[PDB]
């Protein structure tokens, strides 16, 4: 479908076991926000917006209860057919031209994901880093799959190797993708 | 403040 | 939010007209609604309105969606004496929330 | 239906009072009002499911509890004379303004 | 089997051509990631997708029909003219722009010109070059809009060229967040 714009008011994700649920808005394919289900508040991504429009968390949590109670109905309707398990593919690429000792963020673009369950980190040297990290909300795919974003900030080196772990189910060992400058 | 779509029960 | 409504008792004769007054003061794009309390039961939905110009009936009684006058007053045919019971006016908003506001009520007394 | 219990309290002012709420509407949101003249029905408290406790317009002075799915509990502390009142209990199945069914009322007054 | 995972998705659009002038519904419900029913404000109801679905169909029109509809209104509409208009349709990024040449320079030997445009927002844009004030069309590429997830685009345009004597390539860049056009030399 087409059109000049696109807005998923409420995409809602319930995986059980573990109960696991997200909430989020998305317009254009960027994300507005998610419902911290823990905290019942709502994450914006960008500051200002949140000054300008606003959102209940309570909404979200509703939302999410329902997730809860329809995935069982369906669980057990669809006789149990558990969810198949599915191969991550990583992609790093930098936010702004690499110059050297001149600030920037590494991007870390990992599409394909399912179910919506990942570990993503960053390593520098082959050592791992878990500062100045941060990641994306699942986003959804006209596949019915998810992707997400993982940042890592730096400072371009002419001696710095670097790496996007990628963890997942669907995937036997530990994926890496090398990066350098 | 702005709305969202109800996510139905099912059943 | 508030849904504001007419006084608080109000007599008719049976045959004549009803009319209650609710008007809200929302921020959202609230559903609204009525609701009856009959003599020594709880309150209970008589018929929803989800959005501007929708009507809604039950039981005779019907309300219109007013966005414009911030509306949705209630009216009836012609009222009869088994018609005698508190209405309650109120909303919902667009939240998902399913929290349901309601205003203080009208008594309703329709004389034998 | 719902079903509320007690159906009449005589309480004395400090005690600590419960009321009960039953359903067989089998609907996963609870919730628990109550009727005062010139106010109307007040949200108090509110269920989203079994294990959920969501604070109402006018929470203070109440807790509440959603054990199971068929049963909703609102607890006043230190009962006083301002909570003297008529309380109202519903469910609703979570449909979007999803419509309220009422119990018939738990009619408590705080001597 | 206690690796056996599970998952349902609801997943809403509200597709806006036109401002609100024009706006279409959907409303999927997913299981794992079979897509079993949905709503479309242009089918104009809730209709079953896959086998699973077959027994909500029923339930979910007698039911929501009236409210999923509405929410064309309550939703869609409401949200983009209340809350987009002052956010998303306004945020104007302006984006960097730098030229780097490919190799190392020799004058009157094929080289490339990549222009990186950086951190903008929209996505719509356009880049263009130029050779002595006169627009190069012949050899330039670019690679695929970019999103970077955090609320901005990117895109390189390469231009392959050969570099002469007193030549000045420019990058030209026209984006709804510049009163003017930005635009770049790179000297040979």
């Amino acid at each position: 479908i087409e059109a000049d714009h696109v807005g998923s008011y409420g995409i809602v994700v319930y995986q059980s076991p573990g109960d696991i649920g997200q909430y989020t808005f998305e317009f254009d394919g960027d994300e507005l926000f998610y419902v911290d289900l823990d905290k019942k508040e709502t994450i914006w991504m960008l500051p200002e917006f949140a000054q300008l429009r606003s959102f209940d968390p309570q909404g979200g949590l509703q939302n999410i209860a329902t997730g809860k109670h329809n995935l069982g109905v369906l669980t057990k309707r669809s006789n149990s057919t558990p969810a198949t398990n599915e191969a991550p593919q990583a992609t790093v690429f930098p936010k702004s031209p690499v110059l050297l000792g001149q600030p920037n963020t590494l991007i870390c673009f990992v599409d394909n994901i399912f179910p919506p369950v990942i570990n993503i980190t960053w390593l520098r040297n082959s050592k791992s880093v878990a500062d100045g990290v941060y990641e994306t909300s699942f986003f959804v795919n006209r596949d019915y799959s998810f992707h997400k974003l993982s940042y890592l900030t730096f400072i371009p080196s002419d001696d710095d190797i670097y790496d996007c772990k990628v963890e997942h189910w669907g995937l036997e060992e530990p994926v890496l993708k090398h990066w350098e400058p | 403040r702005g709305g969202a779509s109800q996510y139905r029960p099912s059943q | 939010d508030s849904v504001t409504q007419t006084g608080g008792q109000v007599a008719l004769s049976e045959e004549d007209f009803l009319t209650i007054h609710c008007n809200y003061s929302a921020s959202g794009y609230p559903a609204l609604f009525w609701y009856v309390q009959y003599p020594g039961e709880g309150p209970q939905f008589l018929f929803r309105a989800s959005r501007d110009k929708e009507k809604g009936s039950s039981r005779g009684f019907e309300a219109t969606y007013n966005k414009e006058a911030t509306s949705f007053h209630l009216q009836k045919a012609s009222v009869q004496e088994s018609d005698s019971a508190v209405y309650y006016c109120a909303l919902s908003e667009n939240y998902g929330n399913e929290k349901i506001t309601f205003g203080a009520g009208t008594k309703l007394q329709v004389v034998p | 239906a719902v079903t509320q219990s007690p159906r009449n309290k005589v309480a004395v002012t400090g005690e600590k009072v419960t009321l009960s709420c039953n359903q067989t509407n089998n609907h996963n949101n609870m919730y628990w009002y109550r009727q005062d003249t010139g106010h109307g029905l007040r949200l108090i408290y509110y269920s989203y499911g079994a294990g959920s406790t969501e604070k109402g317009d006018i929470p203070d002075g109440y807790k509440a509890s959603r054990p199971s799915q068929e049963n909703f509990s609102l607890t006043l502390e230190s009962a006083t004379p301002s909570q003297t009142s008529v309380y109202f209990c519903a469910s609703g199945d979570a449909s979007g303004g999803n419509t309220l069914y009422f119990g018939a009322g738990t009619r408590l007054s705080v001597l | 089997d206690s690796e056996r995972h599970f998952v349902v998705q609801f997943q809403p659009f509200c597709y806006f051509t036109n401002g609100t002038q024009r706006i279409r519904y959907v409303t999927r419900y997913i299981y794992n990631r079979e897509e079993y029913l949905r709503f479309d404000s242009d089918v104009g109801e809730y209709r079953a997708v896959t086998e699973l679905g077959r027994p909500d169909a029923e339930y979910y029109n007698k039911q929501y029909l009236e409210r999923t509809r509405a929410e064309l209104d309550t939703v869609c509409r409401y949200n983009y003219e209340e809350t987009e208009v002052p956010t998303s349709l306004r945020r104007l990024e302006q984006p960097n722009v730098v030229i780097s040449l490919s190799r190392t320079e020799a004058l009157n030997h094929h080289n490339t010109l990549v222009c990186s445009v950086t951190d903008f927002y929209p996505a719509k844009i356009k880049v263009r070059w130029f050779r002595n004030g006169q627009e190069e069309t012949v050899g330039v590429s670019s690679t695929q809009l970019i999103r970077n997830g955090d609320w901005t685009f990117q895109v390189l345009v390469m231009l392959e060229m050969t570099p002469r004597r007193g030549e000045v390539y420019t990058c030209h860049v026209e984006h709804p967040s510049l009163k003017s056009p930005i635009t770049v030399e790179w000297r040979a």
